[PDB]
């Protein structure tokens, strides 16, 4: 029954400010070193704080300096991390975990709770074509849409054969998506969010 | 942070090896702890102090350290073990903790795809926005990981790049695709313009010029 749960994630504007909170259970916390690990969407780990047992030591990244406070409420066995100033950059879930004394491992983690940094209105796509010879290959460029998602075909779903429709990356706070089609040929893009729908003839 | 193969693979019940380089002030003063991360949950413990087990993991999982590089070794590769490994060191330089870059490790299903690459210049259309946008499209690889590499005129991009995470296809291979974001007016500066997709020990480069 060793367990930490963080709370307080969300939506935030930049500039915005947020505070997350870790509940531990089933063990003595105010025996045990703290520590926030934060991963942004696809991304690696990324280390952010960490407070001792009683709060005397306090260390953050780099990444992080001046705008997170760590702080911790051993009565009420609880971790916290107030962020201040937060970017786009800093969007992630965020993670409490439990450092050993002896060992410094993170042996106990959190589920994690996702924090979304962005000022991001609904916006439609704006949709551009993808052209260049044994197999010709066009496409269509589905740029700066929120929120997702988008639908594409080809054709009106009558040409599926040779298509490769591919997740959205964010660029800046705005989705960008790309469909294309190994082979009179058009991108069907559908956003349903902006109540936009695009045809696009795609000639080489 | 501390540098990891971004794949590692093996067919089951084979034995391999995932490495973690660092520096002097992290894995050269201090020990190495690893922790497996399983698709969409959290990180767990997987080895602490470069070679000690937690009560759970079991002994196929490995762990070693000499100088400034740590090793994970996984022998009698199951299916279960599919994951992202990530090695940590604290690092008396900067008072923090780093983490290496991580490191998928697929359990081969299947045999190894080398990716289909295309490229593509930036349209008449958004260049009138005064901004360009190169596409890199990424199919038909298996293991599902690639590393996107940018050049203009011959030198290394830093900036202005994103990735997608890779997704399966119709065919249960991976796809993915990277854009390359610039002014229209730095695309007008510059002539030659490539795409280089690093899978496995397969880098595949895709070239045009404006």
């Amino acid at each position: 029954q060793v367990t930490l749960k963080e709370s307080g994630g969300g939506l935030v504007k930049p500039g915005g400010s947020l505070r997350l909170s870790c509940a531990a259970s089933g063990f003595t916390f105010s025996s045990y070193s703290m520590n926030w690990v934060r991963q942004a969407p696809g991304k690696g780990l990324e280390w952010v704080s960490s407070i001792s047992s009683s709060s005397s030591y306090i260390y953050y990244a780099d990444s992080v300096k001046g705008r997170f406070t760590i702080s911790r409420d051993n009565a009420k066995n609880s971790l916290y991390l107030q962020m201040n100033s937060l970017r786009a950059e800093d969007t992630a879930v965020y993670y409490c975990a439990r450092q050993v004394g002896a060992t410094w491992a993170f042996d106990i983690w959190g589920q994690g709770t996702l924090v979304t940094v962005s000022a991001a209105k609904t916006t439609p796509p704006s949709v551009y074509p993808l052209a260049p010879n044994s197999m010709v290959t066009l496409g269509c460029l589905v740029k700066g849409y929120f929120p997702e998602p988008v639908t594409v075909t080809w054709n009106s779903g009558s040409l599926s054969s040779g298509v490769h429709t591919f997740p959205a990356v964010l660029q800046s706070d705005l989705y960008t998506l790309s469909s294309s089609v190994t082979v009179t040929v058009t991108c069907n893009v559908a956003h349903p969010a902006s109540s936009t729908k695009v045809d696009k003839k795609i000639v080489p | 942070v501390l540098t990891q193969p971004p794949s590692a693979s093996g067919t089951p019940g084979q034995r391999v090896t995932i490495s973690c380089s660092g520096s002097s002030s992290n894995i050269g003063s201090n020990t190495v702890n690893w922790y497996q991360q399983l698709p969409g949950t959290a990180p767990k413990l997987l080895i602490y102090s470069n070679n000690q087990r937690p009560s759970g993991v079991p002994d196929r999982f490995s762990g070693s350290k000499s100088g400034t590089s740590a090793s994970l070794a996984i022998s009698g590769l199951q299916s279960e073990d599919e994951a992202d490994y990530y090695c940590a060191a604290w690092d008396d330089s900067l008072n923090a903790w780093v983490f290496g870059g991580g490191t998928k490790l697929t359990v081969l299903g299947q045999p190894k795809s080398s990716p289909s690459v295309t490229l593509f210049p930036p349209s008449s259309e958004e260049l009138e926005t005064n901004k360009a946008t190169l596409v890199c499209t990424i199919t038909d690889f298996y293991p599902g990981v690639v590393t996107v590499d940018w050049k203009v005129d011959g030198t290394p991009v830093t900036q202005g790049m994103e990735t997608t995470q890779p997704s399966k296809q119709s065919n249960n291979k991976y796809m993915a695709s990277s854009y390359l974001t610039l002014t229209a007016r730095a695309w007008e500066r510059h002539s030659s313009y490539s795409c280089q997709v690093t899978h496995e020990g397969h880098t595949v480069e895709k070239s045009l010029s404006r």
